[PDB]
């Protein structure tokens, strides 16, 4: 059921980000904040492991 | 917030176990020189020395 849900969410985000809509002006900022927080979690995980 | 505080705990833990390794090596270098002085002083003063000194 989780695999069917993640495939429907992956096709829903693919049809979302295929066409440029009006929610992209906050969705691009949300993806930039998530990639900066994930880069901080990568550097923290590497330094904590070493 | 809970992993950077885990990093700030472990940098405090980087000081303490390095100090605890420095204390345990200071035990280890002092127990080596007390084992060498005890092996060199197995033979004590003689039985005939105590009668003539007293």
């Amino acid at each position: 059921k989780l695999a069917l849900d993640r495939m429907r969410l992956s096709t829903a985000l693919k049809k979302n980000l295929e066409k440029i809509s009006r929610q992209s002006s906050v969705l691009m900022d949300n993806m930039k904040h998530l990639l900066e927080l994930n880069k901080l979690i990568m550097k923290s995980q590497q330094e904590s492991w070493d | 917030s809970t992993k950077e505080s885990k990093n700030e705990k472990l940098k405090e833990d980087l000081e303490r176990e390095q100090r605890w390794l420095d204390e345990q090596q200071q035990i280890m270098e002092s127990l080596n020189v007390l084992h060498s002085e005890l092996k060199n002083k197995v033979e004590t003063f003689s039985e005939s020395r105590i009668f003539n000194e007293l």
